[PDB]
């Protein structure tokens, strides 16, 4: 019929790419299809695995003859859900269309119906897909068994629509589909390489196809491995084919396709380049150049990360085992975002203080009332699942319930965190870091003695006490941030001034800051316990608050030429106003 | 004792639509 | 049935395309692909998705395009004729079929279909089961023809999940707001049509000011579309508004007025004369609210920075949290704030929005239910009133899920409901209040001489409110207890509120200065704040007057005097009638 396209007819005339691999998965389909009862195969796989290719490829074997005798005359038809629902405008009209196609196929023997995205039509309740209650017109044919149907449902939907419904599950044979191995991915592209080469009229290099798959899966982090490779290869050929007006380069290179991935990934070409060793070698020089202070703390972190990326040790274990421990306001948070920005991995911030209540711990694994909402899953699990290359920043870990510490111990040992929904998350490529603002109270604690001059200077001991000895064994090394120097604080003040100057440029108002003014801001905006945290408020109240009063009315409305000074006797800031 | 948990019940909405007829002549 | 965009370019029907060089490179790159050779220009309303498709044809004729695209001709589907012209069955199939043969046999020919979402929901006269989408589906899969589409963000997602086969064939292309420099240039190209229709001339400065004034005040529409509305209306205003003089030229003062009308902001706002209102807002709050001068200064200072421009434009006008003891008027200052500025006050009591299911109503209800048509209360309220005050009283009582919504508002500044209707918070001030600070030690210190062992402030607020949410707040304005001196001023206003009530009954109330002091000290409670003063004024003044008003001399109306007796230390009421 017009709704469905005959895959066998299409394969006979060409236009269908060949299927490479998937022998073990494809053979399972032939096994269940030949069954007398419960012969409806179900292709449960994640998006991009190539579920449709397995169905299209199966038809190629029938026309070619590489199937049993029973499957010789078999014909596979792909149902177009869009054609049925389109133009109905009446709940039930869609059902009438399905019956006509079903009756036609039921008459002919040895007929199969490849229902793509079957989950859309059989959704339990209101859905954003088919929006049709096709449960009524799906169980009868499945129960009758006259015509067998192939369903390309996703792993998520299968766990809810098929599992909950006994009729669907009892008349469907699950066929697990997994992503192919990296070595298998290149073989798939090599087989399909001539088709794309003949179209673009360009020849791809063997090194490009191999390197493209490695950087595609890591930098894009959007789709699955099979879809990325086919997309980048097609994208690369198109770009080089029309890059110059007259010139052209039939050959391809790794550096050429790297620029293409930058656009779809929205990352600079330098980071997208396969130069992880180069960035790792100069990791300390980059962080020290981007941020100042805590040089000793930063240098120790680079040596440890190099040990994990070398490949030694157990691969299942997590790559990141670092426990930051120092006063806040010294840039402890900034190194976590700068490290991710340089390496290209994403940044995931999970504040432990919010996850303080015992009940809140459960949210990480799953929402308490989320029975209908199984798509979101656990808060921690979903972030890791979507982003397998991202830094995890845990703040105020010292103030957490005891059960929370055990959750971290499990991943540090096995490297895999299970989910109640059943999703499998891997921390092998996820770096884990946590900060603790402990020991600062002990240092700032006023001594009970008469002289009060007693200093502790042993805050590291308190860190080991707040954490159990078991946790200390798992972590290889802990990072310690030393107290900042008054000279370093002056550079932090300039950072806020630069941002203020840029904001004023849009209005044509200048800002001059004296060297003596910076000293007042540094002392006022720096606290021993909070570090540079008050600097944001101190800069705003001292500089921005009065400015707005004059900017709203006064000489500063136009002309700019702002000037700031401080009286030496009273040590108070006075800002001169010029028109 | 641990706190109790309450579960809500959502009701689906579906309605039937009449049909007017127009004779040709 | 169709129109040749390439031929239209030669005649000049389509104005020269300005900018969008990166977008064109992305469209042509994906277009030449072996698979996914159908670009989709997803964008918002008025961004220029159709103009980009039409602009491409201009580049084809001029030859700027790579030679791969040279010799190609773009066509457009006659959406109007196909939807309604071919009402009868058979005609739609035979006429469309002819276009397929014309599309094929010429690889250089590329079709364009504006509003491609329409063909998905096609119409059938007698349910023939044949539509434009199914007819082109085999062709697109084979790749013999290439097409270009256009749709909305909310509409693009609606059809993406519903249909995966069509989504696979099409490649999404993100569109962004053009730069201000790009916007003024296009208006010059479109100037001959608008200026000639109204018989006026637009100044060069007006074009630049129009785009700047629009984005500053008008945030519902998009910059490219905004400029056309303020320009088309500006010329119309000069044609009908100056009926006596009929000014031919357009001045900068003209367009700014049109922006104010379209933006629904008080006149002279574009002139910036409203600075006086913010300049003297402080004094009005001081007289209305006593004992909170320090708190009013922090709130007033923060508001000035937003309007002054010393802040992030995406960030809202303000985000403050009011915490303190009961009766400090932390919610009274929010109410009076709206009256001073004149903007509408949006009150959202959080006691009602306490459950997870109830919090959903803030951003909208799920689809497929009776409450789908209701929409989002918070989104609807802020969209109707862009310049308004959003009051979230007793936020601590609300479920923690509501904080997730507030975290987004303070970060991005925009909130979109389930339906897809975006809401802007740039001109709305966020003023939330909490009663966590009310807790304090009621018992006094143990000892012969008491001590002021007051509990610390903000310690309990750290555990109740998450750190990330706490930091996002611009400033947490604390409210101090009302001292004995401040209570004297509070009583004075309560008598005024009582005097106006008596004015409707013909009774004039005169209270002595000594009487005011007795009422203040009688009910001055630090923990209860200002509420006891109402009960003191109620029990001592309203109760006797009410008895006389119903059964007494005050039935008609008259003067009354209140004075305390030194010997008895009790108020004495005299009625003159
Ligand atoms: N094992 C494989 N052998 C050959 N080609 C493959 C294989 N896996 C994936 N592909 C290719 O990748 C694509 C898989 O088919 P698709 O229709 O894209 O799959 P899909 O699961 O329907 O995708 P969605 O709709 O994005 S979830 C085709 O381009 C295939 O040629
Ligand atoms: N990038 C552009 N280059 C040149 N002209 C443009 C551009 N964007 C918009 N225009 C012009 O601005 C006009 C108004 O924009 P519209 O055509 O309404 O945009 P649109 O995105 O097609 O709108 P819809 O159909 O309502 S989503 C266009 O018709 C063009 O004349
Ligand atoms: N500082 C003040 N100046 C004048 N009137 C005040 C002041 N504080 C409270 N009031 C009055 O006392 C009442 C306060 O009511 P609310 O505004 O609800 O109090 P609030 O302290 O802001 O909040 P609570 O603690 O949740 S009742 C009103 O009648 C106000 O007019
Ligand atoms: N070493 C530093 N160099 C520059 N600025 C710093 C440094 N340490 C702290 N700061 C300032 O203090 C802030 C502390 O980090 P931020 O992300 O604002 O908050 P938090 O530390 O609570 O995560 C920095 O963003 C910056 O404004
Ligand atoms: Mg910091
Ligand atoms: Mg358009
Ligand atoms: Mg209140």
């Amino acid at each position: 019929e017009n709704f469905t396209t005959n895959l066998n007819q299409l394969a006979r005339v060409g236009g269908i790419d060949p299927l490479i691999g998937r022998e073990k998965e494809l053979e399972r389909a032939i096994q269940v299809l030949c069954r007398r009862r419960k012969n409806n195969p179900l292709l449960v796989g994640e998006s991009g695995v190539g579920k449709t290719a397995i169905a299209e490829g199966l038809a190629w074997r029938i026309v070619q003859g590489d199937v049993p005798e029973v499957m010789a005359d078999c014909t596979i038809y792909s149902l177009d859900i869009g054609s049925l629902l389109a133009g109905t405008k009446y709940r039930g009209d869609f059902e009438k269309r399905f019956k006509a196609l079903l009756k036609q196929l039921e008459q002919d023997t040895n007929s199969i119906l490849f229902i793509d995205e079957i989950h859309t039509i059989i959704g339990a309740g209101a859905a954003s897909g088919g929006q049709v209650d096709a449960a009524n017109l799906i169980k009868p044919l499945l129960s009758s068994g006259k015509i067998r149907v192939i369903g390309s449902t996703t792993y998520q939907e299968f766990s809810n629509i098929f599992e909950k419904d006994r009729a669907l599950a009892r008349r469907f044979q699950k066929i697990d589909i997994t992503e192919p191995s990296i070595e298998e991915t290149v073989q798939i592209i090599n087989g399909l390489k001539p088709k794309y080469e003949a179209h673009h009229d360009v020849r791809y290099t063997a090194k490009a196809v191999r390197a493209a798959v490695e950087l595609a899966v890591k930098y894009i982090n959007d789709r699955h491995l099979p879809d990325k490779a086919i997309d980048v290869i097609d994208e690369a050929g198109a770009r080089a084919r029309l890059m110059p007006v007259s010139k052209r380069k039939k050959t391809v290179n790794v550096a050429d396709i790297e620029s293409v991935v930058a656009r779809i990934a929205r990352i600079p070409e330098k980071s997208v380049s396969q130069s992880d060793r180069d960035t790792l070698k100069n990791l300390g020089d980059r962080l020290k150049m981007l941020v100042f202070g805590q040089d000793k703390a930063i240098e120790a972190l680079t040596e440890a990360i190099k040990m994990a990326r070398a490949g030694l040790g157990h691969e299942h274990k997590p790559v990141g085992s670092f426990l930051f421990a120092g006063p806040t306001g010294v840039g402890k948070t900034e190194v976590t975002v700068q490290l991710s920005k340089a390496l290209g991995i994403e940044l995931l911030r999970f504040d432990m203080s919010e996850y303080m209540e015992r009940h809140t711990v459960s949210r990480l694994i799953g929402a308490p009332p989320g029975y209908v909402g199984f798509d979101q899953g656990g808060l921690l699990t979903d972030a890791v699942i979507k982003h397998p290359h991202a830094v995890l920043l845990l703040d105020e870990i010292e103030k957490a319930h005891p059960d929370v510490f055990n959750i971290l111990l499990q991943v540090m040992d096995n490297g895999t965190l299970t989910d109640n929904n059943g999703r499998k998350a891997d921390f092998r490529n996820v770096v884990l870091v946590m900060t603790t603002n402990a020991g600062v109270r002990e240092t700032e604690r006023k001594s009970i003695g008469l002289i009060h001059q007693d200093n502790s200077t042993d805050a590291m001991e308190e860190i080991k006490k707040i954490f159990t000895p078991e946790f200390r064994n798992r972590l290889d090394n802990i990072i310690w941030f030393d107290h900042l120097s008054t000279d370093v604080i002056h550079q932090v003040v300039d950072k806020f001034i630069v941002e203020l100057q840029v904001q004023l440029d849009q209005k044509g108002v200048s800002l001059e800051v004296s060297q003596e003014a910076r000293n007042w801001l540094a002392e006022k905006g720096y606290d021993r316990a909070m570090g540079a945290r008050p600097m944001a408020r101190v800069i705003q109240d001292n500089l921005k608050k009065p400015l707005a009063n004059e900017l709203l009315f006064g000489s500063l409305v136009d002309g700019g030429q702002v000037t700031v000074a401080l009286d030496k006797e009273k040590n108070e800031l006075t800002y001169g106003f010029q028109s | 004792g641990k706190t109790n948990d309450w579960l809500d019940f959502d009701q689906l909405a579906e309605e039937k639509v009449r049909d007017a007829l127009k004779p040709p002549s």
